[PDB]
């Protein structure tokens, strides 16, 4: 039974592997889909000896360059327990390092810093394997990793967040082990010692009080009396007030005092992060701008700058406490969709390409992001336009409060009433006039609007498939030169925002009144609806590849960050399959492309669903 | 408050309840209801207490005494509550909120905890009482009317329209028919089997009634069961005849001018002791008492600063 | 020879420059020859042309700039656009 | 620093006085003199400095037409402003030469962005007039912009018709289909004219509607022309050539030539070279399509020299066409 089924799978799979390898060799570049197919077969049935032998033959025959497209998946399976699969991946990664180590170093550099012992050992083994030919590259990459971790989150932010969360664990949760475990590594941060002028300044400014509070903590450990811990937390709260006052003042960061090594770097052979392509000359890094702008957001992301050896400058965003591995995977999915839309002639005509930005995660919780130039976040655009017109920014929300000062307590239909009045009493024409004014002339403006509508349709519908959430005006950007919409956050995926207790969203995507008004006058039914029809046609036609990519997503614990997690992943993949096939709404029935698109537009535009969303989500906008 | 035989209650978003005399339309007194707006206002059969539903809690005030404070307050529910019902003797109370649970309560004891709970898949909204007082008819956001037996828990459910939120519930005093509406504006009716102690309460479908296009959110029968009035978010209300369910009535507050339109939904209605006069809410900060036969203005209850939501209106000689 | 369509792929500007002649010079013979060349090379697919190939700033700033500050900006922008072109020395004198 | 030079309104109005500009040369010359006078009379010293190079270099004059006009217009009195507004209305209405009309449209579009507000033309800020002229001059993006402004001011089936026409001429079939969907949603009572499907390129539905209208009423020039256009687009050479034969026997000479323009294609489709010759002879000599038809004729009679001459004439006309689009 089980063995007979395994034999059946093997004898249907080996031909599959061989055929995929031959097809990949034949395609030469438009083979991302098939690459994921073979990766799926590899990671599922690779361990069988015949399948592994076929894989080895294919690896020998296949051109190495193809594997670049799926380095993130490969290293995601670097610590696969199955010994044969792991051995073959190790050989493949060693070859990739020998040929194109630039494409491989960064995720491997992450894997070296992985807390997992198996991943740590495998990454170090593979690193020393490439060292014999790329010692300089590996050393520079590791130093960049460490130094950009240093820059991304400084001891000030580390300690602010540590004290805040630990205080919440005490006064909120009372889990002694919680705060003490949280603080212990943060204490090791100084007991390893400072290494930069900013770290030394933090030491001389606060580390004395931190050391005293840690002494009080040890006193509480040995004794347990509340007095010692009370003094420890008094000191912690004092330094917390001081550092919290300091933090708004740190509107920028000078590299000389923050990380002298990065400033010293010059004429490196390391490629600019997320810009290496074997079919192009390597863009080597020779600069790190001394200044780094810090954005006032709660996460305090840094703005970094590099100079390409070619004579071109690059900008990057640098974030900490975000697992940008999910962002990298989503960006690869969008690249897959770009290939899909370029392959289909109907979409090929109309330029449905998704705007994407290079994402280079360089830690389990911190990473980089390609900074896209000439992009204005929707919230900034609306704010600027209203300030120019002197319209009060939250005029809609102010009206909502004016009729219903206690809106959040209203039932559903009361909310619908107040929201409908707020929409009606306000013109809600800001974005159309804004696209008009920003444009130089109607000839340019029309191309901008066409690209805007088509890009919004494409990315909205792909986000519905992906279950993208919290599409609030700070997560949408307009490209001034082209007008394409750009989505800049994927922390929430797979309807996760639709299940959280705090304002569970109930719209598959953002299609509020203002975006629709920004379209042609006959907004939804023209460019947007036809483009959504085309996009769902493309994505359901090739649903298997997208399903494979989302399987690579779910089967790692990222979205839940074991049997319960497997159940959740199975359910998420089932929902995505329903979305792709049409069984999302009426599971018993199957909905054609126009029917599902119309249902989605109705759900996303309906005031009943819009009103339920967080006011900060700006549903009225 | 009970000096006049007829007592009218009203409330809005200003967190202040107000009382009125029907015929004269004269304000009797104001009352403070803060920490939440007013969802449902109801008067117990004894007319000695009024219940106002808000967020997470329900607050009761007294009628016999003028200028009291909240005499009773029930808490505990984790979501907004818009449903109220009482037994004819004033002993039991029945409520239900968006937390998907409908609760029973004892009014003549200190049972601050719910006597029983009935859960449904979707959030619950306005509930009504079978005149035998042994069965509750409940509307939810999924579109499923739930008939739940208080005594034997004989439970049935029916979805008349696919996955559309239904917000209304009321059954005629004769128990002969039941009716409801939903967000689509359609009105639905059903016939009731003549079983008081049969405990099966079998229903029979009746033809759909597209009463309105906008959100139809109210439904009430007259004390004599002659009429069925439903409010609707087209700032309108329509009254149908129980015998034939043919519409000859209209209660519109439309300004007529298209620019001034969308003034405010018709938010509630209540029949007089003979079906002649109707007292109805309006989110234009107002409530109005009209004559059903003529459907004309006869009195308006001004004074609110913020929109009205619900009314309580009782007739007695 | 039959070296059709391929010229666009190899040499993208080849297309645009051709159209520029239809705007630049006035000789009917040259323009007719340009039309015949464009025909012989074939009516390239506009998407293929875009693939081959891959004031505005003044107006955008004008949307922000005041008039008094606006006029010198355009004056110098156009002046320098003329100035950079090295084929206009006799104009460069009045430009300076 | 320097003050604002005082605008001489007399010369400004004199320059805009195109009462006696007729030919293309006259209108181009008027545009040149207008731009130069605007630079000369501009209040901003930098523009008046640029005037000399503008005179020595016409594109310099063209580049700063907008800014110079803005300076002068801001420097004018309300009454003088209205007089100038009337004069520019006359300038727009006088003749639809591509260059002058495009320059004026660019002026209006420029001043739309300006904080002062668009030019207060007679009633509708120029929306109707500017849209019409832009459509006439194939600056179709401006036409769409102003037509959408009309739509915002209130939708009518005529506005939808023009919107579909512009979108089609703007190579945006999906937007046109969206306009049709909106019309059906909000104007379903209005039967959709066959011309709409004709522009949207659902030739089947257009042909069905034209067949219906023919059943109601025959011998209507517009209806026949539209039906046979649908036939050509569908490639129905047989029915096209038939209906061409009867109507050609029965239809007036001007409509006969308009129909012949594509009855020639019908003759190609069926190869009836005699009917081809008849229809082509009906088509005017100095016409691009007619020139090509005469070329293919001459090559069917092996008159190579005549074919080459027709090719040269058609290439001149196509040169005009390219210089347009
Ligand atoms: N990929 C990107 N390309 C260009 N600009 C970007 C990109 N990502 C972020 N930005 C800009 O940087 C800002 C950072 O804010 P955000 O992206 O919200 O950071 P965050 O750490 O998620 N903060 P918040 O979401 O407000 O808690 C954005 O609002 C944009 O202005």
């Amino acid at each position: 039974v089980t063995e007979d089924l395994s034999k059946t799978l093997l004898m249907y799979t080996v031909p599959a592997v061989q055929g995929f390898f031959r097809s990949i060799s034949l395609s030469r570049g438009n083979n991302l889909q098939d690459t994921l197919r073979v990766l799926t077969l590899w990671f599922d049935y690779g361990h069988w000896p015949d399948v592994n032998e076929a894989l080895v033959e294919g690896v020998k025959a296949i051109q190495i360059d193809t594997w670049l497209q799926v380095i993130p998946q490969l290293i995601a399976r670097i610590d696969t327990p199955r010994p044969l699969v792991g051995r073959l991946i190790h050989q493949l990664l060693t070859d990739i390092g020998r040929y194109h180590p630039q494409a491989l170093i960064y995720p491997l550099t992450v894997a070296s810093k992985s807390t997992t012992t198996a991943r740590h050992n495998a990454a170090n083994k593979i690193l020393k394997n490439m060292c014999e030919h790329s010692n300089t590259l590996v050393q520079q990459a590791m130093m960049v990793s460490e130094e950009l971790i240093r820059v991304a989150i400084l001891w000030h932010e580390m300690w602010h967040e540590g004290l805040e969360e630990a205080s919440r664990l005490y006064f909120g949760e009372r889990n002694v082990k919680g705060m003490f475990e949280v603080l212990e590594p943060l204490h090791a941060m100084m007991e390893r010692g400072p290494q930069t002028l900013k770290e030394t300044s933090f030491n001389q400014a606060y580390g004395r009080d931190l050391m005293e509070a840690q002494e009080w903590c040890r006193k509480y450990m040995k004794s347990g009396n509340v007095k010692d811990l009370t003094q420890a937390w008094d000191l912690y709260y004092h330094v917390f007030r001081r550092i919290s006052k300091q933090l708004p003042q740190l509107t920028s960061l000078e590299l000389q005092y923050v990380s002298p090594k990065l400033l010293m770097c010059r004429d490196l052979e390391l490629a600019v992060p997320g810009t290496y392509d074997p079919n192009q000359p390597i863009i080597r890094i020779q600069s790190i701008a001394p200044s780094l702008q810090v954005i006032t957001s709660k996460q305090r992301p840094r703005k970094l700058t590099l100079m390409g050896s070619n004579g071109h400058e690059f900008v990057f965003l640098l974030k900490g406490h975000e697992d940008l591995r999910q962002d990298e995977r989503v960006m690869q999915l969008f690249g897959l969709v770009n290939t899909l839309l370029a392959n289909d002639p109907t979409s090929l005509r109309k330029n449905l390409s998704i705007q994407r930005y290079a994402v280079i995660p360089l830690s389990t919780n911190s990473g980089l992001i390609g900074w896209v130039p000439h992009c204005d976040t929707l919230h900034a655009l609306i704010r600027d336009y209203r300030e120019k017109k002197k319209i009060l920014l939250n005029i809609e929300h102010r009206i909502m409060l004016r009729m219903a000062p206690d809106y959040d307590h209203l039932t559903l239909m009361q909310k619908v009433e107040v929201f409908e009045h707020a929409v009606n009493n306000t013109a809600g024409d800001d974005l159309a006039k804004l696209l008009w004014l920003k444009s130089p002339s109607s000839e340019v403006w029309f191309d901008r609007r066409t690209n805007y509508t088509r890009s919004l349709a494409v990315m909205s519908m792909v986000g519905y498939i992906l279950g993208l959430g919290d599409r609030h005006p700070s997560n949408l950007m307009l490209d001034r030169l082209s007008g394409k919409i750009l989505h800049i956050d994927f922390g929430d995926c797979f309807e996760v925002a639709m299940t959280r207790e705090k304002f569970p969203e109930k719209i598959p995507f953002r299609l509020t009144r203002m975006l629709t008004n920004a379209m042609e006058v006959t907004g939804l039914d023209g460019n947007y609806r036809i483009t959504c029809h085309t996009v769902m046609e493309v994505l359901r036609e090739h649903k298997d590849s997208v399903m494979a990519v989302l399987e690579a997503f779910v089967y790692d614990p990222l979205l839940n960050w074991p049997e319960a997690l497997n159940k959740k992943a199975i359910q998420i993949i089932n929902r995505v399959r329903d979305k792709l096939t049409g069984r999302d709404f009426s599971h018993d029935d199957t909905l054609d492309v126009p029917t599902q698109v119309e249902l989605l537009i109705k759900q996303a535009t309906s005031h009943e669903n819009l009103c339920q969303c967080y006011i900060g989500w700006c549903p009225f906008w | 408050v009970g000096s006049d035989p007829v007592i009218l209650a009203t409330a809005g978003y200003d967190h202040t309840v107000r009382f009125w005399q029907a015929h004269s339309g004269i304000c009797t007194r104001t009352v403070q209801h803060q920490d939440s707006q007013v969802n449902a206002l109801e008067v117990t059969p004894d007319r000695s207490m009024i219940a106002a539903a808000g967020y997470q809690h329900i607050r009761m005030y007294d009628l016999n005494s003028n200028n009291p404070n909240p005499i009773i307050s029930y808490d505990g529910v984790n979501k907004n509550i818009a449903s109220v019902g009482f037994h004819e003797d004033g002993r039991w109370m029945y409520t239900g909120g968006e937390d998907c649970t409908a609760r029973i309560w004892d009014l003549r004891s200190r049972n601050l905890q719910c006597q029983r709970i009935f859960q449904v898949n979707a959030p619950i909204n306005c509930v009504c009482l079978h005149p035998n007082q042994a069965e509750l008819i409940v509307g939810d956001q999924s579109g499923a009317i739930h008939i739940w037996d208080l005594k034997t828990d004989h439970n049935e459910q029916l979805i008349p329209e696919p996955e559309v939120s239904i917000t209304s519930a009321h059954i005629d005093p004769d128990a002969s028919y039941m009716a409801a509406v939903n967000s689509t504006g359609n009105c639905y009716v059903w016939n009731l089997t003549g079983g008081i102690g049969d405990e099966v309460t079998q229903l029979i479908p009746k033809t759909k009634i597209p009463a309105h296009t906008r959100y139809a959110l109210q439904c009430r029968f007259s004390p004599d069961s002659t009429l069925l009035a439903t409010c609707s978010a087209d700032q309108t209300c329509k009254i149908w005849r129980t015998s034939n369910f043919s519409l000859m009535t209209e209660l519109s507050i439309k300004s007529g001018n298209p620019g001034e339109s969308s003034r405010g939904w018709m938010w509630g209605c209540a029949f007089s002791g003979d079906s002649q006069y109707i007292v109805t809410a309006s989110s234009d900060n107002l409530a109005r008492l009209w004559c059903v036969e003529t459907g004309e203005i006869k009195r308006e209850y001004g004074g609110h600063q913020k929109a009205v939501v619900c009314l309580a209106f009782n007739d007695s000689v | 020879t039959g070296y059709v369509v391929e010229p666009y792929r190899k040499y993208p500007t080849l297309l645009e420059v051709l159209l520029n002649f239809l705007k630049t010079e006035q000789n009917q013979g040259t323009r007719r020859e340009a039309i015949r060349v464009l025909g012989l090379l074939g009516a390239l697919d506009p998407y293929k042309h875009k693939v081959n190939i891959g004031t505005s700033e003044m107006l955008v700033n004008m949307g922000n700039l005041p008039l008094d500050e606006f006029y010198p900006a355009v004056s110098m922008v156009a002046l320098m656009r003329i100035f950079r072109d090295q084929s206009l020395s006799h104009h460069h004198t009045m430009v300076v | 620093p320097m003050k604002k030079l005082h605008v001489s309104t007399i010369n400004l109005q004199k320059a805009w006085g195109a009462a006696r500009r007729v030919s293309k040369d006259d209108w181009l010359e008027w545009l040149r003199r207008l731009s130069l006078e605007l630079l000369k009379d501009s209040s901003s010293p930098s523009l008046r400095s640029c005037w000399a190079l503008a005179q020595a270099y016409n594109p310099m004059a063209r580049d700063l037409f907008n800014a110079a006009f803005v300076s002068c217009w801001s420097e004018l009195n309300e009454d003088q402003q209205d007089e100038l507004i009337r004069s520019i209305e006359l300038a727009l209405t006088s003749q639809d030469i591509a260059e002058v009309t495009q320059t004026l449209l660019n002026l209006a579009e420029f001043m739309e962005h300006s904080d002062k507000g668009p030019l207060p033309l007679r009633d509708d800020n120029g929306i109707v007039l500017l849209g019409e002229r832009a459509a006439k001059c194939r600056a179709y993006a401006k036409a769409l912009h102003y037509k959408e402004l009309e739509f915002q001011k209130g939708p009518t089936p005529a506005i939808l018709e023009s919107l579909i026409s512009i979108n089609n001429k703007l190579q945006q079939p999906e937007a046109a289909a969206g306009v049709l969907e909106y019309a059906m949603k909000h104007f379903g009572e209005l039967e959709i004219q066959a011309t709409w499907y004709e522009k949207l390129h659902e030739w089947e539905d257009a042909l069905v509607a034209y067949d219906k209208k023919m059943d109601t009423n025959k011998d209507d020039p517009e209806l026949m022309l539209g039906r046979m256009r649908c036939l050509e687009a569908l490639g129905e050479w047989g029915q096209l050539h038939q209906q061409c034969c009867e109507k050609w026997t029965l239809v007036n000479d001007e409509t006969q030539a308009k129909m012949a323009r594509m009855a020639a294609a019908a003759a190609w489709g069926l190869g009836q070279w005699d009917s081809m010759e008849e229809y082509t002879c009906m088509i005017p000599r100095d016409t691009h399509d007619g020139a090509f038809y005469r070329a293919v004729l001459a090559l069917h009679q092996d008159l190579f020299s005549l074919a080459q001459q027709c090719i040269d004439k058609a290439r001149d006309l196509l040169d005009a066409e390219l210089t347009a689009m």
